[PDB]
């Protein structure tokens, strides 16, 4: 049971959606106006929060569903979702052609904490996990390759 | 005088159009059954013929 | 694809145990009791009090991760009631209800061959 | 309490000394000071719209410390492009005091705390007046560029006349609990007189003034020719510009971001550069490209399609046919260090820009690169270039056209004023002795373009009255317009939104009535497609609107109507009994089905229907060119997603409707025009009547509503128009029909626009949301009784009266069957919720 | 079920509004006692009370002239 309360002075429930599976995992974007939420089957729901509802499925997946994030700057036309996992993988989808950009695997425990930015579209990522990798990648737009895995000591939970 | 009889009550895209202040906002989605599952049990051979 | 707990359903008298484990034995997640949801101390063995139990145990289960469950019904035992009582089928009843696929229905209740 | 000590640069000082209005300022000052209702006639390339707030700053405007004003201070930009944009002229302008100066473009954007001297929008502070009557906030208001006579602009000041009068009422008897309020108006011409000298907008007269400048010499070029694509006429002018002369930046006036943005990339491609730099800057304006902001925003003229115009080249040189190598603006040297295929800066300039793409106009191009700007009217009087020599003007601007009775009613780009077209061609010597190119000939210039006219007489007083309705004004039969209108017409307007339901009975708007106002189109077809989204009907209604909107789609009694005439006559109705009529014999299902045909037809196969079933080619292309847009105007509001939505092919196309569909649609259409519905006079005067079969079928008399019954006959006796499928088949006609609008043919009979039949239920249940019927007492004689739930409840059975025949002052109005409601007593009289299946 | 001609208005109603812009309810007043007491408490319970009050001051100025 997904429920929005605006925060202003009406604090009433705005708007309530059926969810399919109990979900662990939420962001919103950077900007406003973007709520990403995945079960713990595969399915990552995203939904503008305005005028609140269901404006991406995305079935895609497999496994329950650990971190994930936007990538957001202010009137863009990329949108990307960052989309972690339980078996080890990171499943890029864009928002605005609805396609599975890069399929990864490579990891071997739950994908918590990764991370999106450009660099002088270049669009450097960067996946931890509970494993002790943190494995950042190029990621172009049309075809992705890798780059250095720099492997911190810890069981890295949201590496920002 | 012959009066009628009427109630008269009451797929996905590809791009997006932003906003004058940022604020992307994409298209519909599209639409979204519970299980397959199987018990079974015994019958012990002298309730046999009453089932 | 799935992947499969074991329930361990406990139907004991005057308590109820349910504590789903992962299929090996040892690792088990989220014991609960009968005692442990009611509070009055005469009915926690309730049919009532074993349904909220394995309400909290198909929501910690699918927490953890795991989707299926094989169900193992286990009496008292012994030279004692051999066979389960209400707690029992209220717990499947719930865990049955409560979003969880449910695989190969048992009883493992312990039997003497003529012990004292 | 005097002023306090501002600051400001020392080049944007010395340009505030350079331009013309720093003259002024202490003339304006002082008749501010003496009084609040000043006007400033100026004009563009002054300097008013940019320093005059801040001489309003340095007069105390927006300091605590004087206790006359201490308020806010509102600028009213009309468009939200321009506001912005002087927002940050200003943050640069009073620079350490910078920090002062805001924006608020929309309603969902609220006041910003860092600022006291804010820029807005037009209709922003009008829902701001609205909910707030009193204007406690702002001491000062400032309407620059009203010259325009906008509809937001005429409601602006017809409201401030009041709120000025009434807060100088207030004040001057007690400064402690009300404060000054300080109107100052301007404008681009001098003919501000239906301003300032109007009794009825100002019995008080309020002081004029003026603070113009100065212009280098312009030269203005007409050619020989006028061309049909006017985007290439002035894209091959424009290269031969920048390849031959000398240096000066460029203004085209073009029409719509399409066509702009096609010009921009084209000339990008022309004048290309090789640096990184600036082709990702021209990259990022290119790909920053839409927005909309369709309700929670003011709105403007870029709704970019409400259009039935259509067009050709013989059609165009008629228009012009009165106009019966070596061109002007060919004369002057192409200088050194100026090659001919230099890199351009290139820049559009449409209102729905984002504010990335609005402010880089204002950046100095690369060197050996020359400025450039691809534009509409934001640069006209509001914004201006610095830099240009060279402007280029289509002459033609987006605006309301709107011509009654007849079923045209375009938001189409016709050709802008004389006066206007002087603004616009006095910006090109404007930096220097400059160059303007105006893509016609003198002769056009001359014939089509009219001297000196308001939205609000260009747009319908239904739409006005409901826009003020919205905007939460009731006393609008005596409101001080500029040129009020007809007080017969707006009573008519006032009382056809009562029938269609966005008034009630003590004249305040309900939602429906909002969600009617949000629409740019009529009142009548804003209800139908509000209403027509149930049960799938969805196309059929924008196919009907678009057909009514477009005009006549069929080839029938411009031609024929010896040896070969007789056999065109019967193929001609063959043609029409064909797929054209399927379906009933009531009027319109063949304009549906028309459309729907349209889809039946690969698009190799396009001519031979429009050459077979006699169409008109170019009235049948912008049908279902208009269907889309009308569609996606409709869906993009009342849908649950506002901007994001999309048209995709087959629903805007067609599909087959069987029994329950046509009958929907009729009472759809019904909603539509509730108030042009006609009875066969048996039912009201059968002796009058003469009801036999045959009299002929445009000869049974047909009887209006709220139409005036004098004993003479024909006074409401209106015919039936021939050019329906009665009169070509006239058997029986029902009882009751519909109408778009009455044409007066040469016997002395007001033909119709006949649409459908009702019997009675439909109609019943359409008029219960208006206005139009009144009730009767629960009728229980000798039928079944009424049953009640409660003393406020009631499931009683009545006949409903159509044309109000209580206290009948000769509005002619006839009654229904009976039928079973289900009341609700609200403060004594019985209003209906619902009716009752059978 | 429906049944027609049941046009406007009932006889107690129709002749009350044209008493009223005759400025005298002699025949109301002959009607209204002459039929049935059910009939006469079924139209006078409901007699149209909203904000002008035309009905109802014109039935008070009824009593009045009838008396
Ligand atoms: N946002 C802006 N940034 C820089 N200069 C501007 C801006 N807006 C207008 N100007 C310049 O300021 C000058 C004064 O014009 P402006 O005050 O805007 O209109 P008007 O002449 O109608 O008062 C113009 O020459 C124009 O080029």
């Amino acid at each position: 049971q997904l429920l929005k309360i605006f925060h202003l002075k009406t604090g009433k429930v705005v708007r309530s959606m059926k969810i399919s599976s109990p979900s662990y995992i939420l962001d919103a974007d950077s900007t406003s106006t973007l709520l990403a939420v995945g079960g713990t089957d595969g399915s990552i729901i995203v939904v503008d929060i305005e005028n609140g509802y269901i404006t991406h499925s995305f079935k895609g997946h497999g496994g329950t569903i650990s971190s994930l994030k936007f990538y957001g700057q202010l009137n863009s036309k990329i949108w990307l979702l960052a989309s972690g996992d339980t078996n080890g993988m990171v499943k890029v989808w864009d928002l605005v052609k609805r396609k599975c950009l890069h399929t990864l695997q490579e990891h071997t425990s739950a994908v918590r904490g990764l991370d999106i930015i450009e660099v002088p579209p270049s669009l450097n990522l960067l996946s931890g996990g509970r494993d002790d990798i943190i494995n950042l990648w190029d990621f172009n737009m049309k075809k992705k390759c890798k780059l250095l895995k720099t492997l911190p000591v810890n069981q890295q939970v949201e590496s920002c | 005088e012959d009066d009628d009889d009427d109630v008269l009550l009451d797929h996905e895209s590809k791009t997006v159009v932003v906003d004058d202040q940022g604020k992307p906002r994409f298209t519909s989605a599209s639409k979204t059954k519970i299980k397959f599952e199987s018990r079974k049990i015994m019958v012990p051979p002298h309730r046999m013929t009453p089932l | 694809s799935q992947v499969f707990g074991v329930a361990r359903i406990y139907a004991s008298f005057n308590d109820t145990f349910v504590h789903v484990t992962d299929l090996s034995g040892k690792e088990t997640i989220a014991r609960v009791t009968g005692g442990m949801k009611v509070k009055a101390d005469r009915d926690e063995s309730s049919p009532y009090a074993a349904m909220l139990a394995a309400q909290d145990v198909a929501a910690k289960c699918k927490e953890v991760g795991i989707t299926a469950v094989h169900v193992k019904i286990r009496a008292t035992g012994g030279t004692r009631t051999k066979t389960p009582g209400p707690g029992g089928q209220a717990a499947l009843r719930a865990l049955a209800r409560s979003g969880l696929r449910i695989g190969r229905i048992e009883d493992v209740t312990p039997v003497p061959s003529d012990s004292t | 309490a005097f002023y306090v000590e501002v600051s400001r640069s020392d080049e944007i000082q010395k340009a505030r000394i350079q331009l013309p209005v720093f003259g002024e300022e202490h003339k304006i000052m002082e008749a501010i000071h003496h009084n609040d209702v000043v006007i400033i006639c100026g004009e563009t390339g002054s300097g008013k719209t940019t320093q005059v707030p801040q001489f309003l700053y340095e007069a105390g405007f927006g300091a605590e410390d004087s206790p006359d004003y201490p308020g806010m201070v509102g600028i009213t930009q009309p468009r939200r492009v321009a506001a912005v944009s002087m927002a940050e002229r200003v943050a640069n302008e009073l620079g350490d005091h910078g920090h002062k100066v805001g924006y608020q473009i929309r309603f969902d954007s609220t006041a910003k705390e860092d600022t006291k001297v804010k820029f807005m929008t037009d209709g922003v502070l009008l829902r701001e007046m609205m909910h707030d009557f009193k204007l406690t906030k702002y001491s000062s208001i400032i309407i620059d560029e009203a010259h325009e006579r906008n509809i937001n602009t005429d409601i602006l000041i017809g409201m401030l006349s009041r709120c000025v009068r009434l807060r100088a009422k207030l004040h001057k008897e007690n400064p402690i609990e009300h404060k000054k309020l300080k109107l100052i108006i301007m404008s681009a011409t001098l003919r501000v007189s239906d301003f300032s000298e109007n009794k009825t907008l100002f019995p008080i007269a309020p002081p004029v003034l003026q603070v113009d400048a100065r212009q280098f010499p312009v030269s203005i070029h007409f050619n020989r020719r006028t061309a049909f694509n006017y985007t290439d006429e002035a894209f091959r002018k424009t290269c031969k510009i920048h390849q031959k002369l000398p240096p000066g930046a460029i203004l085209v006036f073009l029409t719509g971001q399409q066509e702009i943005t096609h010009m921009v990339k084209r000339l990008r491609k022309e004048f290309p550069f090789k640096k990184n730099s600036k082709y990702n800057k021209d990259l990022e304006t290119p790909v920053s490209k839409m927005g909309i902001n369709s309700k929670t925003t003011d709105l403007e003229a870029e709704d970019i399609d409400f259009s039935v115009q259509v067009i050709d080249q013989d059609k165009f040189k008629s228009a012009i046919r009165y106009e019966e190598e070596e061109e002007e603006g060919f004369e002057e040297v192409l200088t050194e260090g100026q090659t001919a295929n230099d890199p351009l800066y290139v820049l559009p300039l449409y209102s729905l820009l984002p504010t990335k793409e609005q402010m880089r106009v204002f950046q100095k191009p690369p060197q050996g690169s020359r400025l450039c700007i691809v534009a509409t009217n934001v640069a006209e009087t509001s914004l201006t270039i610095p830099g240009v020599r060279y402007v280029v003007d289509s002459g033609r601007s987006k605006e309301r056209k709107y011509n009654e009775s007849n079923g045209v009613q375009s938001f189409e780009v016709g050709w802008v004023s004389k006066a206007s077209a002087n603004q616009r061609s006095g910006r090109a010597g404007r930096t220097g002795p400059g160059h303007c190119y105006r893509l016609y000939s003198s002769a056009v210039f001359e014939h089509d373009f009219e001297q000196f006219k308001p939205e609000i007489l260009r747009m319908p007083v239904e739409s006005i009255v409901l826009q003020m309705k919205s905007m939460a004004i009731h006393n609008i039969i005596n409101f001080p317009f500029p040129t009020p209108p007809d007080r017969v017409a707006l009573s008519k307007a006032i009382q056809l939104l009562q029938y269609l339901g966005a008034l009630d009975n003590k004249e305040m708007i309900t939602e429906d009535g909002k969600k009617m106002s949000l629409f740019p189109l009529s009142p009548r077809f804003s209800k139908m497609l509000l209403v027509s989204d149930e049960k799938a009907c969805l196309p059929y209604i924008v196919a009907i609107v678009s057909a009514l909107s477009v005009g006549d789609p069929f080839i029938n009694e411009f031609e024929l109507g010896p040896e070969l005439k007789k056999e065109l006559r019967s193929k001609f109705y063959k043609s029409r009994s064909q797929f054209s009529k399927l379906d009933k014999f009531s009027d319109v299902f063949r304009l549906l089905s028309v459309v729907s045909a349209m889809d039946y037809v690969p698009k190799e196969q396009k001519e031979i229907f429009m050459k077979k079933n006699f169409l008109r080619g170019k009235l049948m292309e912008e049908i279902v060119k208009l269907r889309k847009q009308l569609m996606y105007i409709i869906k993009s509001n009342t849908s649950k997603e506002n901007i994001a939505v999309v048209i995709r092919n087959e629903d805007l196309k067609s599909d087959i409707p069987s029994v329950i569909q046509i009958k929907l649609l009729k009472q759809m259409i019904c909603a539509g025009f509730v108030d042009h519905v006609a009875v066969r006079a048996d039912v009201l005067f059968p002796d009058d009547a003469k009801i036999t079969n045959r009299t002929s079928i445009i000869n049974i008399p047909y009887i209006p509503v709220l139409a005036t019954r004098t004993p003479n006959i024909e006074d409401c006796f209106v015919y039936i128009h021939p050019t329906s499928i009665l009169n070509n088949l006239g058997e029986m006609p029902p009882k009751y029909m519909l109408y778009y609008s009455l044409h007066l043919g040469g016997n002395n009979k007001t033909r119709m626009n006949t649409l459908c039949d009702i019997a009675s239920t439909p109609l019943a249940n359409i008029a219960r949301k208006g206005l139009l019927l009144t009730y009767s007492k629960p009728l229980t004689g000798q039928g079944l009784k009424t049953v009640n739930l409660s003393p406020t409840e009631r499931y009683c059975y009545v006949v409903p009266r159509f044309g109000s025949t209580v206290d009948n002052d000769l509005k002619i109005g006839w009654d229904l069957n009976p039928i079973a409601v289900h009341q609700k007593k609200q403060k004594g009289q019985w209003t209906v919720i619902k009716f009752i299946t059978r | 079920k429906v049944t027609g001609r049941l046009g406007f208005e009932s006889h107690f109603t129709k002749q009350l509004r044209e008493g009223s812009q005759s400025k005298d309810y002699s025949s109301l007043l002959a009607t209204l006692i002459n039929f049935s007491p059910a009939a006469v408490d079924l139209e006078i319970r409901s007699l149209n009370s909203f904000e002008p009050f035309d009905e109802i001051v014109w039935f008070i100025d009824a009593l009045t002239q009838g008396l």
